[PDB]
RNA sequence: CGUCAAAGCACUUUGCAAAAGCUAACGUAUCUGUUUCUUGCCUUUUACCAGAAACAGCCGUUUGUAAGGUGUGCUAAUUUGACUGUAUAGUUUUUGUAAUCUUUU
């Protein structure tokens, strides 16, 4: 399967671990196992901060995942213009009739 | 519409046994040597003429006997190769290919040896001439 | 301007780029001819004598041929200018027998610190005065690293020429013993010894590998021996149906041989040439009842004296030689 | 898989690290495995405690790892498509 | 799978190996498998006190294992 | 082979566009003409001899796209793409060494 994994790749995620700590980045990589690897990525032990860089966690380590933030980031036809003239038709009534 | 085709192997075959009479029998090229499109060019040029091939119309104080040395007269065959080198003012010419692999293929004549078999053409293989470590 | 080149196929593609890349020009090629050297066959009759433009000075020295196994062990780098003076004199003693005094007295290679040359001191007097002669070091040198650089008959290398300094008359002051007296008087000592020594031309012959199928084979050896060739080895090479025929060719006479011999052989056998060797010209280019004719080629030794007249044609220089005596002092 | 090729990417460079054990490892790294074995040199361990140490080779068991901390340029890296037939990630020139 | 480890150039050489428990053992490195379980010879302990017990040839399992050292370069 | 997505499908007729982008057979084929020059054989110009450069035609080739035709299916068949495509409860990840308590700041 793996189709909803791939739908991730490259969010901000939040990914909360069995230690209880939680690290965030962008999904770059992703594995049968659930090996994540994250770019620039911080820990929030808990009023706490700590910046690593990249971090390839293993799938023991992890318990749950979350998006924070969304992913990052016929010329010329034809036709021709013209002027004006507006031309007066002498007869009236329908096109078809006469 | 027959355009594109597409034949099985054993097919081929036979339309290479039955036409065998017609095709040629060369598969190197090396044959060639001094028989190229570009040759002919040259000899074109140069205005000189090879033996075998065509000949058409001609298309175009430092000397000094004393000076240089005669030991083997230069042939017409030595400008074509070289043209740059052995012969001054060359214009209009063509490089040919120099040299090529040279396939080592004989096909098999008695067909039921099999298709893997050490040839009597190849030397034995010896190796007593050489000191190693 | 003349322009060197490994060979064929190297000149073929200079010619092509500065014709039509570089320059975009005309030019007029001469037909190819070798780079010759020059050698001495033996020692010299007549002891060398020379006197400088002062008259305070007197040099003389020896030449004689060096063996063979000598030579091709300096342009190796088997043994340098660099290294101790005791273990250079270990390398000749050894190997060539020579003595103990004259394996230490080794001044310095030839023409730039690799060309087969050699100076030595063979005298007493030396040792008397010692001193004397370590102020005259680099005025020999100076004098015979470039007197050496190029040659007396057509103004090119020297190869296995050995040199050993006889007798050294000397002033008092070391302004008597100048540079512009001793040099130009010091390279003079070697062109007298060449010309009394008998020398005579090498040229370069290079390794021709050709390959080939049984069946050509004769063909092969009729064009070589025409060219003066020595085939070192024949046999069919193993795991492919080719015989190898290692050779050598004189590269005068290797003007256009590989294309003669893929016409000849249609299409089969490939050849190849890697320079070696350097073998010396047969005959004596110093005989004046030799000189032939302009038109035709030469046969045996002969062909020695023609080489020379032909190359100082060339250069511009004076064409008989025959002005021996300005370089051979006077008595 | 990619997570696997990225370590044995960084193979020479500095590495930190984290086992269950609970200490955080450092040093240059020179094997990796499959597994997510390691083969290290010149470690400057760091307990809970604070206690740092030197051990001069190392191999570990990926089981114990929980988590890498691998060097910056290590993200402009080439992530391939592998394929259903293949272990190694590598480019692929053939049919697919 | 089975990627047999790359131990051969630990092979007849002495260890300071680490097992789950916070314990440790000394030895000479005999043979090793594919689930990484260890035959080590003149085993001997290093307890908590530092008492050292001399035990003999062993066979260390492998899903303990937290690391193997070398005590000279 | 497997999944997902797109689409009728194979075969065919016309129309309309293109076809050196980094030195290379749109065509492993190959013919005529015009102009400008050079030489042939020549005096009637044409018709020609056989080289060059510059332009042209003609006999063909490929691709995309648009509309059609025949046969088959639109309760199917075929094509086309895309893909992080395999199954493992017994030691290196997905059938747990977990559970639980207490003290310090």
């Amino acid at each position: 399967g793996t189709t909803k994994m791939v739908s991730l790749l490259n969010h901000s995620l939040n990914v909360t671990t069995k230690d209880g700590r939680t690290f965030v980045g962008q999904l770059l990589a992703f594995d049968g196992f659930m090996n994540l690897v994250l770019s620039d990525c911080q820990e929030y032990r808990h009023e706490e901060k700590r910046m690593l860089g990249l971090v390839i966690l293993r799938g023991e380590f992890i318990v749950s995942l979350s998006v924070q933030g969304p992913p990052p980031m016929l010329l010329s036809g034809p036709g021709v213009a013209r002027p004006a003239g507006r031309g007066i038709p002498l007869g009236q009534a329908p096109v078809g009739l006469a | 519409t027959y355009r594109r085709w597409k034949l099985n192997l054993p097919q081929m075959a036979n339309l290479h046994r039955l036409g065998y009479q017609l095709l040629s029998d060369l598969r190197d090229d090396n044959y060639f040597y001094l028989f190229n499109d570009n040759s002919f060019f040259t000899a074109k040029a140069l205005n000189v003429a090879i033996p075998g091939g065509p000949k058409f119309e001609p298309l175009y104080e430092f000397n000094d006997i004393y000076k240089l040395i005669i030991r083997h007269p230069i042939k017409t065959e030595y400008r074509i190769a070289f043209p740059y080198l052995y012969n001054s003012r060359a214009r209009s010419v063509a490089l040919s290919e120099y040299h090529q692999p040279s396939n080592v293929f004989v096909p098999p004549e008695d067909p039921d040896l099999p298709a893997f078999f050490w040839d009597p053409i190849i030397n034995p293989i010896t190796s007593r001439q050489l000191t190693l470590h | 301007h003349t322009i060197f080149g490994t060979g064929e196929m190297y000149m073929d593609c200079l010619l092509y780029d500065l014709r039509t890349l570089y320059s975009e020009i005309e030019i007029r090629v001469s037909d190819p001819v070798a780079r010759f050297c020059e050698t001495a066959v033996d020692t010299s009759s007549i002891k060398c004598f020379s006197d400088t433009p002062n008259k305070k000075n007197r040099i003389t020295m020896v030449v004689e041929p060096l063996e063979k196994g000598i030579s091709n062990d300096i342009e190796n780098g088997k043994v340098n200018i660099n290294w101790p003076q005791k273990r250079i004199s270990e390398f000749f003693q050894k190997n060539y027998d020579w003595d103990l005094l004259a394996s230490r007295s080794i001044w310095a290679f030839g023409p730039d610190d690799r060309g087969t040359n050699i100076l030595r001191d063979d005298t007493l007097s030396t040792d008397v005065d010692k001193n004397v002669l370590n102020s005259v070091k680099e005025y020999i040198k100076q004098g015979f690293q470039w007197g050496t650089r190029e040659g007396p008959l057509c103004d090119e290398t020297i190869r296995n020429v050995n040199f050993r300094l006889m007798d050294v008359v000397l002033a008092p002051e070391q302004i008597y013993r100048g540079g512009g007296q001793i040099i130009p008087t010091a390279r003079r000592v070697c062109y007298s010894s060449f010309l009394t020594a008998s020398p005579r031309l090498m040229e370069p012959v290079y390794m021709v590998e050709v390959h080939a199928p049984a069946d050509s084979l004769p063909i092969i050896y009729d064009l070589l021996t025409r060219r003066r060739g020595h085939v070192l080895q024949d046999i069919p090479r193993p795991g492919s149906p080719l015989y190898l025929v290692r050779a050598l060719i004189p590269v005068i006479d290797s003007c256009g041989f590989e294309t003669d011999l893929r016409v000849h052989t249609q299409g089969q056998a490939m050849c190849q040439m890697v320079f070696d060797h350097w073998q010396v010209v047969p005959g004596d280019p110093l005989d004046k009842s030799i000189k032939p004719k302009p038109l035709e080629p030469a046969r045996g030794s002969d062909l020695a004296r023609d080489f020379l007249i032909k190359t100082r044609r060339r250069k511009g220089l004076v064409e008989d030689v025959s002005t021996t005596r300005y370089f051979d002092q006077e008595m | 898989s990619l997570c696997i090729k990225l370590l044995h990417e960084t193979q020479g460079h500095i590495v930190t690290m984290e086992l269950e054990n609970g200490s955080t490892y450092r040093g240059k790294l020179i094997e990796a495995e499959d597994n997510m074995n390691c083969q290290m040199r010149d470690i400057s361990v760091t307990a809970r405690d604070g206690r740092v140490s030197h051990l001069d080779q190392v191999y570990i068991r990926g089981s114990h790892i929980r988590f890498l901390i691998v060097p910056d340029m290590l993200r402009n890296a080439p992530m391939f498509k592998v394929g259903p037939g293949r272990s190694v990630p590598l480019p692929t020139r053939g049919r697919r | 799978k089975a990627g047999a480890p790359d131990l051969k150039k630990y092979l007849d050489r002495q260890v300071f190996v680490q097992l789950n428990g916070s314990r440790k053992v000394y030895g000479v490195l005999r043979g090793y498998d594919i689930f990484l379980n260890i035959v080590l010879e003149d085993s001997i302990e290093e307890k908590v006190d530092g008492e050292k017990v001399k035990i003999g040839s062993v066979a260390i399992r492998g899903n303990s294992v937290i690391m193997i050292e070398t005590l000279d370069k």
